[PDB]
RNA sequence: GCGCGUGGGCCCCUCCUGGUAAGCAGGACGGGCGAGGCGGGACGAUCCGGACGCCGGGCCAGGGUGCGCCGCCGGGGCCCG
């Protein structure tokens, strides 16, 4: 056999078909830095303020 | 204490039962009556009493777990139809009557009678009471588990299941699948309407479900 | 010498399970060896073939262990060991080594007669 | 399949409808978008700046990140037995608003508009489950203009 | 087998408030056979899938069978190498048998199932009017025949009387 | 037949019991257990658990984390299922009652000096077995050397140490390099 | 988290491709055998049913019911397997 997809979808479908995990969702991998920097200004203030 | 209290809730379930029995049978009576009168008010104005459609199916797997389709077993899964000869009442929503369509050659369907719903419950019914298989020999321990649903006794139980009622999915859920004798099966590879067995049996899954009881 | 009442012993399998082709060949002996051939007629359990060891077989717990008499056995060399081992039990049996000799299984039979417990090779080097 | 090009198999999915092809309408560049709306992605065959793969054609994705021209979508990809979510920047002649929701954020409004005109005037709550068909009601239908039918012969040879 | 007259009419719909109803007389051998050829009949005819239709009511008849009439039956029937018009006299006591004999006699042969069998017509046909020579032949009144089968009741008979004295006399 | 493989997901493996070979460890094991099953207190269902976790699983919990975790709470008796250590980094440890499954003797006689009570598992049981004024403490699990490494190093988006020293260029100095 | 075996497959369905075809050579959803005992198709790794602790009773699938060989009779039609 040069190539066989058979048992291919059982092995998957065995213990797969498993969702992206979370924090990957809201992940800012590709986000635009300019929001991600306007994002971190906004947060370091008042409540959302993580400094001392 | 204790014990004082299970002697009065068990009186409760008792008085509530030698009253719903009788409340019961004559729904039963009345609805055969009920279509009757319809029916012959229907003859005379030249018009037809078509009956109501069924609300609930007793599915009876009658094929093996060798060989079966992904889709098909998981339906099957669903319906808790997971070994040959089990019997399950189903309600008749599009949702559960599409996906019956599709194991059909798994099984066999049809209207059950308030006998047969009666004999199952009280020959064949075991509960599901911590996921473990308890026998139901008597009412206290339906009205343990399905007080909160109103379904105190056994005539309760065999009432709900039938009328297909508000508390059908917690009723049903609350009997382990049922565990049947072999059936006869003239065919298992062809449909009822063909002649063989699989599929709509209607009315004859009463007499199909008698020996199997 | 007579023990508590009991129940009916079953056992599952009366003769022993022999090995497969222990029949055809000397040096196949019939102890019993799980077989694990690719192309075995009795690993596969084929019609005919011999039966297989299983956990199925294994006998009832109450009567498990239990001699034909109704009494399971406890194992004496020494009359101590008879005073310590059977304290009062009206459940256990006792039984000689083979190696105790002639002469101290005279003294362990007769300590047993006093403490009224069953030995079941009573009459064993007995001249 | 002995070559697998960035656009193989693409003749009939990058290629325009029978009286579509020209320039895009000018609405795909002023539909507001915004994080976390439900994105249909199909392909424009006119455009070839910021095409997705053909894979991404008829998938729908939420707007991780909008950009200056191009919003990047996350669509679910499923890779053997792992459903991965795929980050792809997409222009917007390839990127279109999708109704996904729309039905749920119309039950959330109906649901709690019926209960609110409820609390006013016809008090008992409506029932704001979804019942999937059912079977039908008893009725009573007139057979005085019933006409029998018959099977009827063969004719063809 | 039990002859059952089914009713159905296509769902009540905006466009057609009320669709018509159909009747048909079907010969099944129970109601689920005759409500499933109903539809099969009405998917060609008018048009109307199980899904798209209801049953308004499927009566079953009941046949005197005091005493036997000559009847007439119309079907077509799929041979293998395609589909034929066949008209059939059988005289039997009441509709249901006839088209049980009709059944039997095309199975035995035209070797045709009860599926590939449709029934246009079943009448019950005058005496005067008989094509069929076999039907024909005991319309008479006076219909001496000798028996056809004294055979059977020697041999039946010699079932259980394995070993006989003598070889029994028909 | 029955089909027992479609919505059953196979048996997980959670130790029930302790595989410390300590008698000390196996009898509060018990005893935590015993009150659990007439209690069914939460706190209990916890320490049941956390006494039979493995040296791994139960990090150290130095009386620096200490402080800072019963900053708000001096009252509440901290309880650690593992050991409890010094830091030295820590010029003043406040006055707290700890418990825990052993005490450092640089912190049994710090936590002492400061007016702190150093309680043990057994004295926890004697005086609140339910875990009233009580808060399960646990270290930091994932702190050991073994857990950084863990990964494919080497893969894109992986961002873990490689396990040798290695020194070479290829697939090292960035994405272009392999 | 740590690892093992495996990486020669084959067969039935279904649409396939090349070839005159093939118990041929290549694909593919699903299932089976491999690694599934057992009853049946006379025989048969895969077909039809049914997937296996050890037993006793009952039911009964698939296949059948002259005799070898457990188990059949009734009716309608045909009628040189």
């Amino acid at each position: 056999k040069n190539h066989t997809s058979k048992n291919q979808n059982r092995k998957d479908h065995r213990n797969g078909i498993k969702k992206p995990k979370k924090s990957a969702y809201t992940s800012h991998k590709g986000m635009c830095p300019k929001y991600l920097r306007n994002l971190r200004r906004s947060r370091a203030n008042d409540p959302r303020q993580s400094l001392r | 204490e204790r014990a004082t209290e299970k002697e009065k809730r068990a009186a409760l379930v008792k008085d509530h039962a030698v009253k719903s029995a009788q409340v019961y049978a004559r729904y039963y009576i009345d609805l055969v009556e009920s279509e009757k009168k319809a029916r012959e008010n229907a003859l005379k104005n030249n018009q037809l009493y078509v009956p109501d459609e069924p609300k609930v199916y007793l599915v009876v797997r009658i094929r093996g777990i060798v060989g079966v389709a992904p889709k098909v077993r998981t339906i099957l899964s669903l319906l808790r139809l997971r070994q040959i000869n089990n019997a399950v009442f189903m309600r008749c929503n599009k949702a559960t009557l599409n996906a019956l369509r599709i194991v059909d050659h798994y099984v066999t369907y049809g209207e059950p009678t308030v006998e047969t719903i009666r004999n199952l419950i009280y020959k064949r019914g075991f509960a599901k009471v911590n996921g473990q298989r308890i026998p139901i020999v008597d009412n206290n321990l339906i009205d343990e588990q399905l007080s909160k649903h109103n379904i105190l006794c056994a005539e309760d139980l065999v009432h709900e299941i039938f009328t297909c009622g508000s508390s059908f999915k917690e009723a049903n859920n609350f009997l382990w699948p049922f565990q049947l004798n072999s059936a006869a099966l003239k065919d298992k590879r062809n449909n009822f309407a063909e002649g063989g067995d699989f599929g709509y049996r209607g009315k004859y899954i009463n007499e199909f479900v008698a020996r199997m009881i | 010498i007579h023990p508590l009442p009991h129940k009916i012993i079953i056992k599952k399998r009366k003769n022993k399970f022999i090995r497969f082709q222990s029949e055809r060949f000397v040096r196949v002996k019939p102890s019993w060896r799980k077989p694990r051939g690719i192309d075995s007629p009795m690993r596969h359990q084929y019609r005919g073939q011999r039966p297989m060891v299983s956990i199925g077989y294994g006998s009832d717990k109450e009567t498990r262990f239990m001699l034909p008499c109704g009494f399971f056995k406890h194992r004496i060399s020494t009359v101590h060991e008879l005073k310590t081992l059977f304290m009062n039990n009206k459940t256990h049996a006792a039984q000689i080594a083979h190696g105790v000799s002639a002469r101290s299984r005279k003294q362990i039979l007769e300590e047993a007669k006093k403490m009224g417990v069953r030995v079941l090779n009573a009459d064993a080097k007995l001249r | 399949t002995h070559s697998q090009g960035y656009r193989c198999k693409t003749r009939y999915c990058f290629a325009r409808k029978f009286r579509r092809h020209g320039m895009a309408n000018l609405t795909t560049y002023n539909r507001v978008y915004k994080l976390g709306q439900y994105v249909n992605i199909k392909v424009n065959g006119a455009y070839h700046k910021g095409m997705p793969h053909r894979y991404y054609n008829g998938r729908t994705g939420t707007i991780f990140n909008i950009g200056p021209r191009a919003l990047g979508v996350q669509i679910q990809k499923r890779v053997r037995g792992r459903i991965m979510l795929k980050r792809i920047n997409v222009r917007l002649e390839h990127v279109h608003p999708s109704d996904c929701r729309k039905n749920h954020l119309e039950r959330v409004a109906a649901n709690d508009a019926a209960r609110r005109l409820a609390k006013e005037t016809g008090q008992p709550v409506p029932c704001l489950k979804r019942q999937n068909a059912l079977p039908r009601a008893a009725h009573v239908v007139s057979i005085a203009s019933a006409i029998d039918i018959t099977p009827l012969k063969y004719d063809g040879v | 087998m039990q002859k059952y007259i089914v009713y159905g009419r296509r769902l009540p719909s905006e466009k057609f408030p009320e669709p018509e109803v159909f009747r048909m007389t079907i010969y099944a051998p129970n109601e689920i056979v005759a409500k499933s050829r109903f539809w099969y009949h009405l998917k060609s005819l008018k048009k109307i899938k199980r899904t798209h239709g209801e049953i308004l009511d499927c009566q079953h008849i009941e046949e005197n069978g005091d005493f036997v009439k000559n009847f007439g039956v119309l079907l077509r029937y799929r041979s293998r190498v395609g589909q034929h018009n066949m008209y059939r006299e059988v005289r039997e006591t009441t509709s249901a048998r006839a088209m049980d004999k009709v059944y039997s006699e095309m199975a035995g042969q035209c070797r045709a199932r009860y599926h590939d069998i449709q029934i246009i017509n079943v009448k019950e046909v005058a005496d005067e009017d008989v094509r069929r020579e076999k039907v024909a032949m005991f319309t008479q009144k006076g219909v001496r025949f000798p028996h056809p089968c004294p055979y059977v009741h020697v041999k039946r008979a010699a079932r259980t009387a394995r070993f006989q004295d003598r070889a029994p006399h028909v | 037949g029955i089909d027992l493989k479609t919505g059953i997901k196979k048996r997980k493996v959670e130790r029930k019991e302790p595989k410390s070979p300590n008698p000390y460890i196996r009898l509060l094991h018990n005893a935590f257990k015993v009150v659990y099953e007439n209690t069914g207190e939460d706190f209990t269902k916890v320490l049941t658990k956390r006494l039979c976790l493995s040296k791994t699983n139960r990090p150290v919990l130095s009386v620096s984390r200490l402080a800072h975790l019963m900053h708000k709470r001096e009252d509440k008796i901290a309880v650690v299922a593992s050991t409890v250590t010094n830091d030295e980094r820590l010029v003043t440890i406040p006055r707290m009652t700890i418990c825990a499954l052993k005490f450092s003797a640089t912190a049994r006689s710090r936590i002492e000096k400061a007016g702190g009570r150093c309680m043990s598992f057994d004295e926890l049981l004697a005086e609140k077995p339910t875990g009233d004024n009580c808060v399960l403490l646990q270290g930091r699990r994932s702190c050991r050397a073994v857990c950084k490494k863990f990964g494919s190093p080497g893969r894109p988006n992986s961002h873990v140490k490689p396990k040798g020293e290695h020194k070479g260029r290829r697939g090292a100095r960035g994405r272009h390099s392999w």
